[PDB]
């Protein structure tokens, strides 16, 4: 799938920069782009002196509604523009000084020079629309005559015209040749030949072009009997006197008389065309046309409600029956056993088929497109050719396929219009397979359609337009090519008819600005083929890639095919021609530049050479010697590519797959220990009426017993927080115990036992199925009671240490009544006590608290309940126990919480009222169980000798001995970081909807229509002629077309229908005999170099040269080789939100491992605060660690390579390998908070992103606290070097070791990473005055300096940036397309911290939707337009300018807004690309203008970016919907969108598993999916 | 593509009838005069289950000469048609329409 890529619509853009030039197309859509580039492109130079730059139009004035030009230039490049409504005063105030174009009718710049308001001087650009009408050469003609003419070419505006495309204009010949004298002379212009068809029949050679005649049909006895029935019902037809006040007589209904239409018009199209296609095709044809008519005009009779219609419908219907039966019948009377019925088909089709078919027979790579003028005609030519197909053994090796150029009215009917799209999609998809051949078009494939090459083109119809022969001849491409028309005597005529349309080419390729090569140019390059030494950059292979002369213009142009863009910029070459005289021979010189997007920007000359195709194919060399000189080919000549590109090699270590990598991977699947004191000191006690309890609040610090930390290892320095149990809010803090005291052995088997009484029986966290040893090097922690002293000390209290040794099995048993009786009464000993409970269920006891000593309550007291009398009748039934006493009063208890997490520092008592009240895990039973409240016995309930006070202190602590497991392995992280950083220290909606369908469709209005404006005027029109006179050159062409007539009746046209050291010397006739034969030797092939050094010789020995300019080459070669033309063609800020807030580099510890803790723990456990809280940083952090680096050290490689280097260093995978390197995923938790089960303390399976989700997270660690910097550092020590890094020695610094220190190396070498180069600018001065040039261009920045609200520095990241891939006029740097590629990731961070550092503190799931709903292209897109990025881009391609008119046109009858772009986004969770980008690249301005300062970006673009972030702020996207998308086993499946009746509504099904399905309406897909989603949940609850 | 079974249905249809007076017109010269089309044709329509309806138009020629049509309700169904100088001779000659549009649809 290869071509020969040329600059078309863009040789006009060149050509209209240096000469006045009159261009010729048929859309009116590239006549305004090519206008508004060539207005953008000149204001640079009317900006300067401050000129008037004007439009002239005639389709200006006609609607309030704006004028497309109007449009495209106000609201899409730089220009300020005003368009005058016809009938408006004209203001003179402002609307040219201060407004750059002007589009104004000719009458209107009449009224604007004829009172002196405007200086011709002051005139920049005129460029005159529809230039060939008669009238507007009227209106145009005293224009030049008065101003224009008599202005000195000194004085002079540059003169472009919009032209009809003048090779059909409405017009004989004399006319046409008078038209382009006429025009020539008058707009003082140069008339331009190149469309597409200019295009395709330049730079792809022309076909061989028959016209075959074709026998009359021998008619018979069908077809005369097919005549004779067509014919009687055309004669009933007309026999017919049609009149409505005659059949229905209505008076009342005068508009219904009109508005019923006639019977007759559809039976006449149907039975003309039956008609015409037995006159010329036959009757085999008619039986088929026939049929398919009878399958329309039965569906005519479905639709047809009225009565005569019906009638003579069924009448039609009724003939096309008999003309199948006639015809059926006499084609089945052929049809024996043993026959074939190809005969009869030959026979029956006309000769004109077989004809046809000859032409066919004559293709035994066959790419065949045949035209025809008509739908049916196409159709019944597929069916011929089907049947043929089926049938002919000869002609058996076709796959035929056809189209129509019937779109259907999307305005009535568009559900088959799409029907119809989608047809002519699958018939051109089979068609581009390279395993299908044969198409029957229709004049849909006309014009913008696009179509391979095709060899054989015939076309049926004779043309009736120039651009149908002449397109069909350029869709035959590859050579050789046949271009067939066929005739069935006007063979005379359309003989005439091509000699017309032959000099009409004469006349188009004459009128050119670029040349093809002649057949004698060709004939010079196949004798010079050998004579030149074949270029090879590797020249000891022998069967090495090859460069000669020939080929390098296909590699050159292949080098400007296969660097990657967008499909709506053209990317090729751009040669010149220059010639040079020299010793009596012409020389013709080409100069070769490369564009933008590659970084060979210098031009390339040529040298000095005979002829044209000989000079072309030598500068093509020199391109391909230059370019595998830089690097941008290959070694195998091919070039660059995305996939074929390496970097620098000890960057590529992180590409190297792992030991683990070598469920797919990557993807989503006697010592005095250090002692502390455990300070609880209630704070802020429960308010009562947060009591819910109703009892009295038990403080921490009543009691004065207290815990202590002893342990081998040192403890950090934490910020107090506050445990908020059932008590209250008790600020907890560490007490640095005065003393440090020598280990005792016996009272730490007290200290054990104590231990494993506690947690074991009290706070019961040693479950059974367990191992534990609490004596051992990996930590040594010991959590020990004392006693408060009287005098504020607190002492070790090891009495009731070794109490609890002695009694570390307290448990009631089956108490005896006799106990009972002596047991006795004190309210001392349950003042503070835990009370239990004997008498049932003694394995798993339950251990209840004291409330409140009431002596009016006793056994003897009635029961509340009149289930029992007294407690003791109650107790007695209930159980047949016995109570002693009852004399003495009784305990009010409280009772346990049912769950161990009540400390959580920043909130329980908020997060109370979730779960009631530690969810009862077993209150609610007990008191289901007990019915009325429990007032207990205190003879029934012994004591506990744990205190009740020290219980509550016991149960806000505890469930730290995985944790010291777990807060071990982020201090080791702190280490090792501190150890290889040198930073730190090792020590209605349907209202809305009709409306926006209203505002979108009635006020686009400019959409692919305007392509179907260029179909309806595409063969039809093609008008508009001005005089001709009766001068001899018209007689000129009357004998010119007659030769031409004898060489279409010469040619075998019309078909009758029955020495190598002369090759040298004529290389060089310039350059010396002798000199020739010294350089020759033994060398039988000259290198390049020898005619360097010859024409170095020859500059040397006469130093004066002439220049030219002329072609389709540029001005846009321009200052690497001219705009001097000095003869050298030879050779050469907020602390609020503050990024660089940037806490000291030496005096802090570093990492605090608390958040390390936090990013070592899995959202499988998910317990509290989950690692995806600083993930969604780490990712968009990581891109803005590697990209920069990636761009810094590549600083002139085009993006797409380093697009593929960012998408394999921050794959998942990729950081999945990082993180192996470093083994995180054993030192990070996922497994559940399970005490049973998952609690060891002295294997978690890991998903594979997830460890990726492990890696960059850890990265959120150093993020804050070491500012952004340190993290690096960290990414450093992570193996991706993100710092340029400076090999060095032991510098032995003595105040500090240096920030980027590394280890010591076994040979002592000491690496440093010092921060980014502070990076050159990217203006590669090949030219002397461009920073001339560099102020030249951005004239108009100003206001994109007050409005964005940055000033820059130096402009060269700007005019990067304000370059599109496709804009070579600019010369000094390269495309925006770098700034993309650091922008996106400078705004990506940025923007992803100020969601996760927000202070309403998002939630992680809300922290990926908030990325991927506050910010996309489209946010890009249309805070550029509210900051008029459509007013300050630049760029030159074509489509583009089209499409982003349209989008921009959303944004204007809108008014900017953020309604439609916000609700897109809602549809997000895109008509342009570029002008989104834009946003993002001069972001990256803002990073390297103002030297990696975040805080710069972010303070400018704030007051711009603030009330849109606010909003989609203030929208609250935090729902559930989300956990509906997951909570997805199986049980929310979502279906494919279905459209409903009208259209525009969908309905959007969710099947749910074991549950049902559910369907929810919309007014598109994604409204009715939300729909459908609140009906699972209002419906799922 | 479903008229297409519709048109070989219809062409099945009305070859597959079994009447002796389509035989009777298949052999005569059917330019004669001498039968009785118009009763004929009623017998064919009370035969083979359907109307014969003769419809004249509203409107004479520019010639004045009258127009007849007939409606065969098959399905799908035919029409036909005849100019006469009457109002008989036109219906006549739509008639003997109807006759030969039968014998072209029953020739086998």
């Amino acid at each position: 799938t290869v071509f020969t890529p040329r600059d078309f619509q863009v040789e006009l853009l060149a050509t209209a920069y240096e000469r006045n030039t009159i261009i010729c197309l048929g859309h009116r859509s590239s006549k305004e782009f090519i206008a508004l580039k060539l207005l953008q492109e000149l204001s640079r130079r009317a900006r300067r002196h401050g000129r008037v730059s004007v439009y002239l139009s005639c389709e200006v004035g006609t609607s309030t509604e704006p004028c497309s030009i109007y449009t495209m230039l106000t609201h899409l490049t730089d220009l300020r523009v005003w368009q005058e409504q016809p009938d408006m005063q004209i203001p003179f105030d402002h609307c040219w000084t201060d407004y750059h174009v002007s589009i104004l009718r000719p009458e209107g710049f009449l009224y604007l020079l004829e009172t002196r308001e405007l200086l011709l001087s002051r005139v920049e650009l005129i460029v005159l629309e529809d230039c060939h009408d008669s009238a507007v050469y009227q209106r145009i003609r005293p224009l030049f005559e008065n101003h224009i003419m008599p202005a000195p070419p000194a004085d002079r505006p540059r003169i472009l015209g919009l032209a009809g495309p003048l090779h059909s204009a409405g017009c004989e010949l004399q006319q046409l040749s008078a038209m382009l004298a006429t025009l020539e002379q008058s707009v003082l212009c140069q008339i331009e030949s190149a469309s597409d068809i200019v295009t395709v029949l330049r730079y792809c050679s022309r076909p061989h072009e028959y016209i075959v005649q074709c026998a009359p049909f021998e008619m018979d006895e069908l077809s005369l009997v097919l005549a004779d029935v067509l014919n009687t019902h055309k004669s009933f037809l007309l026999d017919h006197r049609y009149d409505p006040y005659e059949i229905y007589g209505t008076d009342q209904f005068m508009d219904e008389l009109k508005d019923i239409p006639d019977p007759k018009v559809d039976p006449l199209n149907v039975i003309n065309s039956l008609l015409v296609v037995l006159h010329e095709m036959g009757p085999w044809c008619t039986q088929r046309a026939a049929h398919h008519f009878y399958q329309c005009n039965e569906k005519l009779k479905v639709k047809t409600p009225h009565e005569r219609h019906y009638l003579l419908y069924c009448l039609v219907s009724t003939a096309l029956i008999q003309l199948y039966s006639l015809c059926e019948h006499a084609f089945h009377r052929h049809l024996g056993s043993g026959s074939d019925s190809r005969q009869t088909i030959e026979r029956y089709s006309s000769p004109k088929v077989r004809r046809l078919l000859q032409t066919l027979r004559c293709f035994k790579t066959l790419c065949a497109l045949i035209y025809c003028n008509q739908n049916h005609t196409a159709r019944v030519l597929f069916e011929l050719l089907a049947e043929i197909s089926r049938r002919d053994p000869d002609l058996k090796f076709l796959r035929c396929q056809y189209t129509t150029d019937r779109v259907a009215d999307p305005t009535t009917e568009p559900k088959e219009a799409e029907l119809e799209h989608r047809r002519q999609e699958e018939v051109l998809k089979r068609f581009r397979m390279h395993d299908c051949n044969v198409l029957i078009g229709t004049s849909v494939l006309e014009e913008g359609i696009d179509v391979p090459k095709c060899n054989l083109v015939v076309r049926w119809d004779p043309p009736t337009t120039y651009r149908s022969y002449v397109q069909c001849k350029g869709r035959a491409r590859a050579a050789p090519a046949y271009h067939v028309i066929l005739v069935a005597s006007t063979t005379k005529d359309l003989v005439h008819q091509m000699a017309q349309y032959r000099e009409i080419e004469q006349m188009l390729l004459s009128k050119c600005a670029n040349t093809e090569p002649p057949e004698q140019e060709q004939c010079e390059a196949e004798r010079f083929s050998a004579c030149l030494a074949a270029y090879r950059p590797k020249p000891h292979l022998l069967t090495g890639a090859s460069v000669d002369l020939g080929s390098a213009i296909a590699l050159v142009n292949k080098y400007c095919a296969r660097l990657p863009s967008d499909t709506f910029t053209k990317l090729t070459a751009l040669w010149r021609c220059t010639r040079n005289e020299r010793a009596g021979v012409t020389l013709f010189q080409y100069t070769l530049r490369l564009p933008i997007n590659s970084p060979l920007k210098h031009d390339i000359v040529g040298l000095p050479m005979p002829t044209q195709t000989l000079a072309r194919r030598l500068a093509a060399l020199q391109a391909c010697v230059e370019l595998h000189r830089i690097g941008e080919l290959d070694d195998q000549l091919q070039p660059i590519g995305k996939e074929g590109f390496r970097a620098l090699e000890p960057d590529w270590e992180c590409f190297e797959l792992e030991p683990e990598d070598e469920p797919r991977p990557g993807t989503t699947k006697g010592a005095p220990c250090y002692l502390y004191f455990i300070q609880l000191t209630l704070q802020c006690p429960i308010p009562e009426e947060q009591n819910t309890r109703g009892r009295k609040i038990y403080p921490p610090e009543d009691a004065q017993q207290g815990f202590g930390i002893l342990t081998t290892k040192r403890i950090p320095k934490l910020s107090a927080f506050s445990i908020f149990t059932r008590s209250g809010e008790v600020k907890v803090s560490l007490e640095l115990a005065k003393e440090r005291v020598i280990l005792t052995s016996e009272q730490i088997v007290c200290i054990n036992g104590f231990l494993n009484y506690t947690f074991t029986n009290v706070l019961r966290l040693q479950k059974f199925l367990m191992l534990f040893d609490p004596d051992s090097t990996e930590n040594c922690v010991f959590i020990v009671p004392t006693v408060k002293a009287p005098a504020g000390g607190k002492h070790i209290d090891w009495q009731f240490l070794e109490l609890i040794q002695a009694n570390g099995n307290t448990m009631p048993r089956a108490v005896p009544d006799e106990e009972r009786q002596a047991q006795p009464f004190d309210p001392q000993r349950f003042q503070d006590a835990v009370v239990m409970p004997w008498y049932r269920n003694q394995d798993q006891p339950q251990y209840f608290y004291v409330a409140e000593i009431c002596p009016h309550l006793s056994p003897l007291s009635c029961f509340p309940g009149d289930n029992y009398r007294t407690f003791k009748h109650y107790y007695l039934v209930k159980y047949g126990l016995t109570i002693q006493n009852t004399s003495q009063p009784l305990l009010d208890v409280d009772h346990t919480s049912a769950r161990l997490n009540f400390l959580t520092p920043r909130y329980v008592n908020r997060k109370g009222v979730a779960l009631p009240t530690s969810s009862e895990e077993t209150k609610r039973a007990k008191r289901e169980n007990l019915e009325q409240k429990q007032i207990l016995v205190p003879e029934l309930c012994t004591v506990h000798p744990f205190p009740a006070s020290l219980w509550r202190t016991a149960v806000c602590l505890p469930c730290i001995l995985y944790r010291i497991n777990g807060l071990l392995l982020a201090d080791d992280i702190r280490k090792q970081v501190s150890a290889d950083l040198g930073l730190g220290r090792q020590q209605t909606a349907q209202e809305v909807e009709k409306r926006q369908k209203q505002l979108s469709i009635i006020q686009a209005t400019n959409a692919n229509e305007r392509q179907y404006q260029q179909t309806k005027n595409l063969l039809i029109g093609f008008n508009f002629k001005h005089e001709d006179q009766k001068e001899p050159a018209t007689i000129r062409y009357e004998e010119s077309i007659a030769k031409l007539k004898t060489e279409i009746e010469s040619g075998g046209m019309l078909v009758p229908h029955d020495s190598m050291m002369e090759l040298l010397k004529q290389l060089l006739p310039y350059v010396n005999e002798d000199v020739l034969a010294k350089k020759l030797g033994d060398r039988r092939e000259l290198l390049l170099s020898d005619l360097v050094e010859l024409n170095a010789d020859w500059v040397a020995r006469h130093e004066q040269e002439t220049y030219n300019v002329m072609g389709c080459g540029d001005s846009f070669d321009n200052y690497n080789d001219h705009h001097r033309l000095n003869l050298d063609e030879k050779q050469l800020l907020p602390a609020g939100f503050s990024f660089d807030r940037q806490p000291d580099l030496v005096g802090h510890p570093g990492p605090s491992p608390s958040i390390i803790l936090q990013a070592l723990t899995m959202s499988n456990a998910n317990d509290g605060i989950n690692l995806e809280r600083l993930e969604t940083i780490g990712d968009s952090f990581l891109k803005y660690a590697i990209t920069t680096y990636l761009y810094i050290t590549y600083e002139n490689v085009h993006e797409g390579k380093l697009s593929h280097l960012r998408s394999k260093q921050v794959a998942n995978l990729n950081l999945y390998r990082l993180g192996r390197r470093k083994r995180l995923g054993e030192y990070m938790i996922a497994t559940k908070f399970e005490p049973h089960d998952n609690w060891l303390p002295p294997q978690h399976s890991i998903p594979d992103k997830s460890i990726a989700d492990c890696v960059e997270a850890l990265i959120g660690a150093y993020l804050i606290e070491c500012g952004p910097r340190g993290a690096l550092l960290f990414m450093a020590w992570l193996g991706v070097r993100v710092l340029p890094i400076t090999r060095q020695l032991d510098g032995g610094n003595q105040e500090q070791r240096i920030p980027g220190s590394t280890k010591p190396n076994a040979e002592n070498v000491v690496t440093v990473y010092g921060a980014w180069p502070t990076p050159r600018s990217p203006l590669l001065h090949f030219a002397p005055n461009a920073t001339e040039e560099l102020d030249q261009l951005l004239s108009g920045f100003e206001e994109f300096e007050e409005s964005l609200g940055y000033k820059f520095r130096d402009r060269s990241y700007l005019l990067q940036a304000m370059t599109h891939a496709s804009y070579t006029p600019n010369r000094l740097t390269d495309c925006y397309q770098r700034l993309e590629f650091l922008g996106d990731a400078v705004l990506d961070y940025l923007i992803t911290r100020h969601l996760y550092e927000d202070p309403r503190q998002h939630s992680p799931g809300a922290l990926t939707d908030l990325r991927s709903a506050l910010v996309n292209n489209t946010i890009f897109a249309s805070l550029a337009v509210r900051h008029g990025f459509h007013k300050f881009f630049r760029h030159l391609s074509p489509g583009l300018n089209d499409v982003i008119d349209r989008f921009v046109r959303i944004q204007q009858e809108n008014g900017h807004c953020i309604s439609e772009e916000y609700y897109l986004l809602s549809e997000e969770e895109e008509v342009p690309k570029a002008l989104g980008d834009v946003f993002e690249s001069i972001a990256g301005a803002i990073f390297l203008d103002s030297n990696m300062s975040l805080d710069v970006v972010w303070h400018v673009y704030s007051n711009m970016m603030s009330p849109e972030i606010e909003q989609f702020s203030n929208s609250v996207p935090k729902s559930p919907i989300r956990e509906l998308l997951e909570l997805e086993p199986e049980t929310a499946k979502f279906g494919k969108p279905e459209k409903l009746a009208d259209g525009r509504r969908v309905r959007v099904t969710v099947d749910v598993f074991c549950k049902g399905t559910f369907r929810g309406i919309g007014r598109n897909y994604r409204i009715a999916k939300c729909t459908a989603a609140k009906c699972a949940l209002r419906q799922l609850k | 593509t479903q008229h297409s079974n519709k048109v070989s249905q219809f062409h099945k249809t009305l070859k597959n009838a079994t009447g002796k007076k389509l035989l009777k017109l298949q052999k005569t010269c059917l330019k004669n005069n001498k039968i009785d089309y118009i009763k004929l044709l009623g017998e064919i329509a009370t035969e083979n289950q359907f109307e014969v309806t003769y419809v004249d138009i509203e409107e004479k020629t520019f010639s004045g000469q009258f127009q007849c049509l007939v409606q065969l309700s098959t399905l799908p169904v035919g029409v036909c048609h005849g100019s006469g100088p009457t109002a008989a001779d036109a219906q006549r000659h739509a008639a003997q329409n109807a006759l030969e549009y039968l014998k072209i649809m029953t020739k086998k």
